[PDB]
RNA sequence: GUCAAGCGUUCAUAGCGACAUUGCUUUUUGAUUCUUCGAUGUCGGCUCUUCCUAUCAUACCGAAGCAGAAUUCGGUAAGCGUUGGAUUGUUCACCCACUAAUAGGGAACGUGAGCUGGGUUUAGACCGUCGUGAGACAGGUUAGUUUUACCCUACUGAUGAAUGUUACCGCAAUAGUAAUUGAACUUAGUACGAGAGGAACAGUUCAUUCGGAUAAUUGGUUUUUGCGGCUGUCUGAUCAGGCAUUGCCGCGAAGCUACCAUCCGCUGGAUUAUGGCUGAACGCCUCUAAGUCAGAAUCCAUGCUAGAACGCGGUGAUUUCU
RNA sequence: AAUGGAUUAACGAGAUUCCCACUGUCCCUAUCUACUAUCUAGCGAAACCACAGCCAAGGGAACGGGCUUGGCAGAAUCAG
RNA sequence: AGGAAACUCUGGUGGAGGCUCGUAGCGGUUCUGACGUGCAAAUCGAUCGUCGAAUUUGGGUAUAGGGGCGAAAGACUAAU
């Protein structure tokens, strides 16, 4: 088995363990939890998003 | 006037009447039958529903898809400190049918059981088997020919067990006390075996083994007193109707002038005698073990029970089951095992399983984490962590 | 299926019923699909028949071309965008529910197709697999 | 059903079966007017159960103008199932499509203190025809109040006196009962068939329908009024908060829940029809008469559900200065 | 064919058909909230009522709670 | 402003209509909702019609039973 990563946090996705999205342009996104599903599909950045992967390591934070 | 267009009988009539059961502890209606080629074993074995889980594992049935290829499945975990045996009683058949002519119990007695005796234990004497002890205290006195008796008579034999609702993380106190049929070898041997184990743990390594189908007996979750929709599957009505749509329409013609007791009606839903079979068995493991969540393929030490604990039940530090899908009971229940009774063989009950991963995630949530190493790994350090 | 079963199929989770419309994906010239029966269908009573990934269908285009206009034909799923669960309880669903045309014994009408599919349509419906440009 | 002129290449009976004839049923429609006019709520649909079989499909079988496939006839069989839609108030009909198959009927033409009120079936109104006219028309159209159960019974669930008391473990009378059908691969492009085409049993994986549980996962739900934010306004401003019939939004655990999710859904005997074994009557022969074998979705048990509250058993402890 | 005929823009809580959107009408139901029902304290009606209240078949005013023959029959009761 | 002229157009003002949206108000379509031994011998809710008038209304005043009144339903004429 394998383990994967969030598009949205980031984050690990145990098996079975979340959803799976594929756009109509082929990009398979993994969401661990329907939050991140939720905040996907208002469009939102997590980059701007505080508790994120994307911006704890745009904001240069556990380094 | 004949219906218009067909359609099946809502529900099972089998399983009626649907009333609340006599007990909390689901009788055990029927056991195996016994051979004597065999070794005096027990068929049957008592613990407590903590809940369920996921895990992972590579399927093996030549011919589908998923053959030698990942699965993940629903899995329902039961708590199972070893039984303490004290008694056997002896049963003799009849036209009548089969008839107790003798229950022998142990001299000692735990709180625990004697409590089940009780009813208001706070403010009692707890003057309960003293004059067996007494009847005891001597070699044989008064116990010995009972045992003998029971050897010339009783085709059957019944083990008294009891459990550890004191080991068990449960507030309870009261232990639960059942008996179990023994379908091994002669019955002189039977009750010397017993003899024996009076007083004695007796454990799930000697009753049950991996890859085995059993049954599981319980009492299903109680929801009341319950409507037809839910409680049958019924149409709902439309939304245009005066005086309810969760309903019935019609419940009877005229002739004959009665309710049919096969329509459906109110009342009473779950707390219900429930036999499922046909549940394999993933794991035994061991209270006195770490690593209980943990596969040849994992390798990480770690127990079985999550982070924050089991949602309503704590932790599982005794001898434990997991077995394949779901069981009738909830969580915090007392649950009754079983073997078979039938060597249903079907290239899907000797399928040999080896275990990959096992979700020891928080239930009390969406958890994320399989442990707080890996949960401070990922994260860092943190403001309380001084 | 049946005649064009290459194989089985595990149950999918159904999303698809009787009265969906549902784009369609490949060169034949349409732009939708009107599902309107469902092969292997299960018969109960004020239950609509339910399409799902694979499942062979017959439909009606209500858009598109008038030589493809007013007549059933076959038609077969790659798109359900309703959450279905695979045996390693991947959980996953499209944005859009899109088919292709077909004959009865399953060979597209169309000589392509459009955007992703399913791997159980692409394990189950070869010609599918031969004219797709990416599988999930 | 009887009979059988004829059809069926030839041949009455594989299958049909005119002319003639004997019966059955009450699901039509008449006929009658026994009950009912100090009122039995009146079509259909929806819902929901149960029953019959004159069996559409499925199980096992027999016959064929049955090579195979497909089909037709017939038997035990009502165990099990018999759809979604278009138009119509519709019953009915007709089409579309799936289907294993889309069989017919009964229960006060089942069912209105269960719905609805399209239709019919008051009063308003329009047309046509009839009528001098008021007015008439199972002729057409439109609009038109659908009441009460708190009683008894039945039903579902739920308690419960009395058995010397109380607690625990059990038995198991009786009643109920459930699992259903299809596809795919393989057998095998084999058998069979001149060719065309084209099987089957076993085996495996899957699904349909129904059921019984469960909530790890996913989804839903959210008064956790838990976190954050937003508008208006009030609290001098801030901090923090009230009101906005739960103010609104996003997230949202727990719990409940979903063929929208998952898991499970037993094997032995006696039998029918049918085919048979030995076997006479009838010195042969014959499945039958005595005896006897296998045999089905049947029947009964296994199993499962409740446990007789007036069915029973085993066991423990049984009150003192009362 | 002013017992008015044929059209007719605009208007219509008018009758009707179709398309877009939308949707728990529906497949197929689930969940939540307040008020009830529920239990309590207190207050406290009514309709209805031959007598009362278990089934089958029979016959009978041709569809019985009672009669006949059978089946059965175990205090008092709560919610629905 | 244009145009040969005939006369055509443009921007503004202005504030008409048995116009329109829509509150109060007068009403009463649908829900064939609630209630239907009611709060009520005709109401409650939401949705709806209309809202400067052929408007709504108080008070006085006239018309009385085979008579009256009626933008006409055989409607109203003190729950008739």
């Amino acid at each position: 088995m394998k383990v994967e990563i969030d598009s949205f946090s980031g984050a690990k996705i145990y098996p079975g363990r979340g959803t799976l999205f594929v756009r109509g342009d082929s990009k398979i996104f993994r969401f661990q939890n329907s939050k991140s599903a939720s905040l996907f599909k208002q469009r939102k950045n997590p980059r701007r998003i505080a508790w994120t992967v994307l911006f704890r390591k745009h904001h240069k934070k556990g380094i | 006037s004949h219906r218009k267009y067909e359609a099946p009988r809502h529900g099972h009539l089998g399983f009626l009447p649907r009333k609340r059961a006599a007990s909390i502890r689901a009788r055990v209606k029927a056991f195996p039958k016994d051979d004597r080629s065999k070794p005096v074993a027990l068929t049957s074995f008592l613990g407590y529903k903590a809940g369920m889980t996921t895990i992972v594992r590579d399927l093996d049935r030549p011919g589908s898809k998923f053959h030698k290829r990942e699965v993940v499945e629903a899995v329902t975990v039961v708590d199972t400190p070893p039984v303490v045996v004290v008694g056997v009683v002896g049963y003799v058949e009849t036209p009548r049918g089969l008839r107790s002519l003798t229950t022998v119990w142990a001299e000692h007695l735990s709180d625990e059981v004697k409590r089940r005796f009780y009813k208001n234990w706070y403010k009692s004497k707890k003057k309960a088997f003293t004059k067996y002890s007494a009847k005891y205290a001597q070699d044989g006195a008064g116990i010995e020919r009972e045992l003998a008796r029971i050897k010339k008579y009783a085709s059957v034999v019944r083990v008294l067990v009891h459990t550890q609702i004191r080991k068990t993380p449960l507030a309870q106190k009261k232990a639960h006390l059942a008996e179990i049929q023994l379908n091994g070898g002669s019955i002189s041997e039977k009750v010397d075996w017993a003899r024996e184990h009076f007083e004695k743990t007796v454990a799930v390594d000697s009753v049950f083994e991996q890859n085995e189908m059993i049954d599981a007996i319980a009492v299903t979750k109680g929801h009341g007193f319950e409507g037809v929709t839910h409680r049958w599957g019924t149409k709902k009505l439309p939304r245009k109707t005066h005086r309810g749509l969760r309903k019935v329409a019609c419940i009877g013609a005229w002739h004959p002038a009665h309710v049919m007791w096969s329509v459906a009606r109110a009342g009473q839903r779950g707390y219900h005698s429930r036999t499922s079979i046909n549940h394999k068995i993933y794991r035994v493991g061991k209270g006195d073990d770490e690593a209980n969540g943990a596969t040849s393929f994992d390798r990480t030490k770690k127990t079985i029970t999550p982070m924050g604990g089991f949602v309503h039940y704590g932790e599982i530090k005794n001898d434990f089951i997991m077995v394949k899908g779901c069981i009738p009971g909830n969580r915090k229940r007392i649950v009754t095992l079983r073997k078979s009774l039938y060597t249903n063989t079907s290239r899907k009950a000797l399928e040999e399983v080896s275990l990959k991963w096992i979700d020891t995630a928080s239930k009390f949530g969406k958890g994320r984490f399989q442990t707080p190493a890996e949960k401070h790994a990922f994260m860092g350090t943190l403001k309380k962590d001084l | 299926s049946g005649n064009g079963a290459q194989g089985t199929k595990f149950r999918i989770s159904l999303g698809l019923p009787v009265g969906a419309i549902m784009n369609c994906a490949d060169n034949s010239g349409a732009r939708n699909l009107y599902i309107i029966a469902v092969k292997g269908s299960g018969s109960r009573l004020n239950r609509l028949p339910a399409a799902s990934l694979g499942d062979m269908v017959m439909a009606t285009v209500k858009k598109g071309k008038p030589e493809l206009r007013k007549k059933v034909m076959p038609a077969i799923v790659v798109r359900q965008a309703k959450s279905w669960r695979r045996r390693d309880g991947v959980f996953l669903y499209f944005e859009d529910n899109a088919g292709v045309i077909a004959n009865p014994k399953g060979e597209m009408k169309g000589s392509a197709i459009t955007g992703p599919v399913g791997k159980e349509c692409a394990d189950l419906w070869p010609r599918v697999a031969s004219n797709s440009g990416v599988v999930v």
